[PDB]
Parts: structure tokens; sequence; C-alpha cells
């Protein structure tokens, strides 16, 4: 009846074909609602490859909805596809890996959004762990990527209820631009039980290097 | 779609994506993409944030 | 039982003080009691918190 | 000598020729032997998501050591140069804007790779505080549109006030695109302070003045301070008299702004070239997921790059990276026309010979506390 138009893409270093799951989903897809599917796969992710391909499939056929699949966890990717979403207005979502990985605050125009979760909420999950074994956390630092300012507020919001007896010791930012040392000397000042990290794995790599020198790696941190 | 299309709404095609700056023939009227954010599927509570 | 703004007469120590000031002070006064039951304290604003 | 490509996006082919010309001048300006400079640019055909395609296809494939960008002559929406800051972001390639004075891209948490010479509209508050400073009015009212722009302006001014006892009386937020705005002003009349400052877009400003005139807000004993955008455009035709205004210096000329940035960038790259183990920007969009390690270093040296002498004026950048010591020209509405009452340069205002104008025609109108 409706005969909707939909597209899905599987990108991967782990073996499966979209065809496999294509026919599967259409079978499973079949009874509930009408759907027309075009499946395509691409091997490695690029801003140019993804943008070009998605525009290439979408324009040729008037698809209304798609999803995204990947065997990679790259951080930037989500934002890129999100950018496409702001202009297109075509619903997008993703089921695995990086697309599923969280992203910065969604724009006023609706974008693709399956990976994102309230970082605040995520922190409250972590807090539950902190509630069980963590009090007076060593540090919360807005080091890199989205929400440096945003993460900062929630800690305050969590602390603001004042239902229990919460408190903070370390509260700074920064990394790469100058000597790591201005942040490091400040970090030396804090003396607490649990380090809180809000930085990318790349930054973190360096941070790991920082912590060993710092002594954060040692017990009680 | 059953909650939009079936319920008095038009689900418009993407139409224009790779050329000029014509505002994509404006925004789709009554697109209703975000009307439902807390749904289920197969009975699974897949309500969204 | 239902509470809505109401015109009332109020007389007090603080009122006599206020008018004492008003004679001493040039400023003229119009008084209305606050709707809130308590003077109030800084608190989390529900969802806003 | 290795031609070190440079790249740019500019309004017109003539300006591209200007770019190439400045680049060619470049061999003489920074020792020639140490570096070779080649110029590449685009005339910015208005494809919303394809110009960027070509930026990656051509400019990234060309591995430009840096990119220059300017606001398009044709105007569609605002802050168009959002994508590039993201796209180069993977590349870790420095970008220099000529015409982007807008504060939307101020958010370096997501615009980390982004940069510019002109100060944003928010930084205009530096003037207002100095203005407020001279006249001794500590009491004012702030009217802002609701968006990153207005809220940023509020944050900046309030931050200026934070050094002083924080002065936050009567902040007023309205949301853009709203034709009915009179109701709020009725609330504004109650407040004691009689001086007002506002930031908004030109379209909104029409509605603001339109609503304000209805309640007779413009009358003497009231003062108005405003942004460059407010005095410009349709805002003027239904507008009031004796209101202070600002215009950024050199906003009109893009080519002039561009010659200066390149000379400045040249110091950043030539000085940068001497340092050991530098890596070329990632070559080819495909096959890449990794940043460029040097970019932050280039940023670090560039913080201290010094080119005070320049076509645009003195050049220095703070920790934020926003230009410093920007100069504005104060404007007055005398006889329903724009006139320069004074000009503001550096940290100190300068008074032009022209007579001061205020609401009601008084030569001087200092008192802001009727109560
Ligand atoms: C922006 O720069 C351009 C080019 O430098 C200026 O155009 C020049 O205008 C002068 C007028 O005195 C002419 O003599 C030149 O022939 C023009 N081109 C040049 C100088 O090569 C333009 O005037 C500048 N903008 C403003 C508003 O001054």
């Amino acid at each position: 009846f409706p005969v909707l138009n939909i597209a899905v893409i599987l990108g991967r270093t782990r073996y499966i074909t979209e065809r496999d799951i294509r026919s599967l989903w259409t079978r499973d897809m079949s009874l509930d609602f009408d759907v027309n599917v075009v499946t395509l796969l691409v091997q490695q992710t690029d801003p140019k490859s993804i943008i070009t391909h998605v525009c290439d499939l979408m324009s040729g056929t008037k698809i209304h909805g798609v999803v995204f699949g990947d065997d990679t966890d790259q951080e930037a990717i989500a934002q890129i596809l999100d950018f496409v979403s702001s202009q297109t207005f075509i619903p997008i979502l993703g089921i695995h890996g990086g697309s599923s990985m969280i992203m910065a605050d969604k724009d006023e125009m609706s974008t693709f959004f399956q990976f994102g979760a309230s970082i605040k909420q995520q922190a409250t999950v972590m807090l539950n762990i902190m509630e069980e074994y963590d009090w007076h956390v060593f540090s919360v630092i807005t080091s890199n990527f989205p929400g440096y300012r945003d993460f900062i507020s929630f800690i305050k919001t969590t602390v603001d209820n004042s239902f229990v007896g919460w408190e903070v010791q370390n509260y700074i930012t920064l990394d790469t631009s100058y000597t790591d040392a201005q942040t490091l000397t400040q970090l030396k000042k804090i003396h607490s039980s649990v380090i809180l990290l809000y930085c990318s794995k790349d930054e973190a790599t360096y941070i790991f290097e920082e912590a060993r020198s710092l002594g954060l790696m040692g017990y009680g941190f | 779609a059953s909650a939009m299309l079936e319920k008095h709404s038009v689900i418009p095609e993407a139409k224009t994506s790779c050329y000029g700056q014509n505002e994509r023939n404006d925004p789709p009227l009554h697109t209703l993409h975000n009307f439902m954010i807390n749904v289920t599927w197969d009975g699974k509570d897949l309500s969204f944030t | 039982p239902g509470r809505p703004t109401v015109p009332q007469c109020c007389y007090g120590f603080c009122v006599d003080l206020l008018i004492k000031l008003a004679r001493e002070m040039d400023f003229t006064y119009e008084v209305h009691l606050v709707a809130d039951g308590k003077f109030g304290t800084q608190e989390r604003v529900n969802n806003s918190n | 000598p290795k031609i070190v490509n440079i790249g740019a996006v500019l309004s017109t082919k003539k300006h591209e020729q200007i770019f190439r010309e400045a680049v060619n001048q470049a061999n003489k300006r920074h020792f020639t032997r140490k570096i070779q400079l080649n110029a590449t640019s685009v005339t910015h055909r208005p494809n919303a998501i394809q110009m960027a395609l070509s930026v990656c296809e051509d400019l990234i494939s060309s591995q430009v050591y840096a990119i220059l960008v300017s606001h398009p002559p044709a105007p569609t929406d605002h802050l168009t140069p959002t994508p590039i800051s993201y796209t180069a972001g993977f590349y870790r390639i420095p970008v220099i804007g000529l015409t982007t004075r807008m504060s939307i891209y101020s958010d370096k948490s997501i615009h980390l790779s982004f940069l510019r010479t002109v100060p944003p509209y928010s930084h205009q508050a530096l003037v207002w505080f100095e203005m407020m400073r001279l006249f001794n009015w500590n009491h004012v009212i702030l009217i802002v549109s609701d968006d990153h722009e207005g809220r940023a302006a509020q944050k900046k001014l309030e931050t200026l006030l934070e050094e002083k006892e924080s002065k936050a009386d009567k902040v007023l937020q309205f949301e853009p695109g709203t034709k009915n705005l009179t109701a709020l002003l009725l609330e504004a009349k109650e407040l004691e302070a009689r001086v007002i400052i506002l930031s908004a877009s030109e379209d909104d400003a029409t509605a603001v003045y339109k609503s304000a005139a209805m309640l007779d807000m413009t009358g003497a004993g009231y003062v108005w301070l405003v942004g460059e955008r407010e005095i410009s455009g349709s805002a003027l035709r239904y507008a009031p008299d004796g209101i202070i205004g600002l215009q950024l210096i050199n906003g009109k000329n893009e080519s002039a702004h561009i010659s200066d940035a390149v000379a400045v960038v040249a110091q950043a790259i030539h000085e940068l070239f001497e340092m050991e183990q530098i890596t070329d920007p990632p070559r080819g969009c495909v096959g890449n997921t990794n940043i460029w390690k040097t970019g932050p270093l280039f940023k670090r040296v560039l913080m201290s790059s010094k080119y005070p002498d320049g076509v645009t004026g003195r050049i220095e950048f703070n920790e934020d990276g926003d230009r410093k010591f920007a100069q504005y020209s104060i404007m007055n509405l005398q006889n329903r026309k724009l006139v320069q009452v004074g000009i503001f340069d550096g940290s100190y205002i300068i008074q032009n010979d022209r007579k001061i104008i205020w609401p009601g025609g008084e030569t001087e109108r200092p008192q802001g506390y009727q109560m």
C-alpha cells in the first residue's frame, strides 16, 4: 500500500553482508508494514565517502528512512552524519559502534540520534557506583570534546540536591595547547579518592601518560 | 508512520540534497518527525530520551 | 480554603516603623503581603533543580 | 624551496586574484629561501553541502597548510562557515576567517579548529563597560535576544561587572522572530534604572523599536546603547533618535582584511618551519581518521606571533583566540541620520568634535537614577 522507501548501510571489518540481514529484515519487516529497501556497504569511514554515498543513494531514489551500521568506533563520525541530518531533514539512526557512541548536543533542527545519552544520566550511573563505593571524588575535569561546560553543571546539579553529603576537590580543564603543567600543577593540589574523566581516548592516551608521572595511577586514585 | 501517516499526516520524500542553496523547497510542512519519543516495539519498551 | 489575592487591612510594629520612616523618609508606601507562605529559601527548581 | 600550498574560500574571482597577488608578494616579506608559497582558492558557489565536498576533494587533497575564509557576498541565513571548521577539524589544519565577526563560532569546544581576526558582537560589551565607566551609570538594563549570541553578550558584560560588585539588575530575555513584544516593556517601566542596552538582529530590532515607541520608551531620561547590527538595515526606518551605536572598523573591506591575515599567518608558518619534526597536513581525505599533531603547536606559537603593524591595525590574540584591542566608531542618530560623535580605539574612548546628542536634546544627560 504505502510502499515506503528506505536505505541501510553496513560498513565493516567483521564479516556479514547487508544482503544476509536484508532479506531477513524484509521477512521480519514484511508483515508489520510495507517497506522498500536498498542496501549498500562501504569498507572504511570518511567524511567525503559517507557524505557522497548517502547523497548518491538518496537523490537517485526518494528514500524516506535509513539506518547506519559500522564495525568502527570513531568519535567524529556521528557529528558528520548529524550535520547531514540538519540540512536534509531525513530521519537517520544507528545500531552499533560509533553511531551508537554518544555525541554533542543535538541542534534545534532534529538530527540523527540513537547514540546519544544524557551525559548527566551517564554520570548518575557512575554516581550510583560512587554511591556504593565512591565519596568525595578526586577530580572532574572538562578536558576535551563536547560538554566541557555542560558536564561541569551537572556535577553541581548532583551536588545541589544536598540530599546526602556530597563534595568536590578538583575542578579544572585543559590539555594540549600549552605546557600540560598549568593543569598538572593544579591537579597536584587535589588529594582525592576517585578521578572523573571526560576526554577522548586520544586525549586519554596522553592523560594515561600524565597520570603515571602525576601519581594518579597509584592507589587511592 | 502508522502514528503519523495513518493519523492525517504526509510523509514527504527528501527531494533535494546535493545542489544550489534553494532552502530545499522550504521545510516539509507537518513533517511530524518527533511527535513520538516514547514508543515500543514488539512490546519492548524502547521509549527514547 | 481556596487562596487568591485579597485586599486586607494590616497593622503592625513594622508598619508603625515604616510610616515613621515615611515621615522621616520622603518615599511613599503601598504594601501587599507575599503570596508565598514562607519567606522562602533558595532551592532546587524541580526539573530545573 | 617547496611550494607550500595555501587555500582559501572567497567571495569573488577578483578577490581570488587579490589573494594570489598577496601570496606572490609573500616571498619578499618572509625570507624567500626558507619557504615557497603557492595559492589556491575557491569562489564559493552556493552549494550548501557540496562546496565542502570540494574543499575535502581539492583542498584537503591539496594538503593546504592553512585555509582562509570569508563571508559570502550573497546572504543566506547566518554563520555559513560552520561545516569547514568541523571538516578541517579531522585534518587539524589552521583556518583563518576574514569576515566572520559573528560569535556563533565562538564555541571552540566544537569549533576547536576555528579562528578569526575581528572581535565578535559579544566583545562589543568592552565598549559599553568603558562607556558605562565614564558616565558613571552603574545601573542599566540589558535586553537580549534568546540564542548563543545574546546570552554570550550577557555573559561577557556580566563577567565585566563581576570584577566590580556584580551588577545584574533588570536583565531581559526575549525570543527571536517575535512581533508582539510590548508586554515586556510595561514590566520595564517599573524598574528604577533608566539606561538601556540591547542586542538583537535587524529584523527583531524593528519589532523592538516598534514596540518601544508605542510605550514611549525613547523619551529623555532614557539612554540606548546598541550593537552594530541594530543600527543597520531596516532597523533605522521606524527607529528613534539620540541612541548610541557602534560600528566595527574595517568591516566593509574583505581584501584589506585578507592581506593582513596572510602576513600574520606567514609569521606563524615561517617561524614554525624552523622547528623540527613537523608533519604535513593529512594528505587525502580517504584513509584518514587521525588528527594532525602539530596544529595545537601551530596554535601555541601563533598566540605569540607578532604583527602589530598591519593594514587592519594592531594584531594580537588572547588565550581564547579572539582578536584584541579592536576599534569601534560610536554613532549617533542626529536628525534621523548616522553621524560619528566619537571614535573608540584601544581601551580608551576618543571624543570627536561633534556635539553630543541624547533623548530630549540635552547636551549632557548623565543622571540615570530618577527612582
Ligand atoms: C578596500 O580596498 C580597495 C582596494 O585596495 C579599495 O579600492 C580602492 O579605492 C581607492 C579610492 O581611494 C582607489 O584609488 C583604488 O583604485 C581602489 N583600488 C585599489 C586601491 O587598488 C577600497 O577603497 C577599500 N574600501 C574602502 C571603503 O576604502
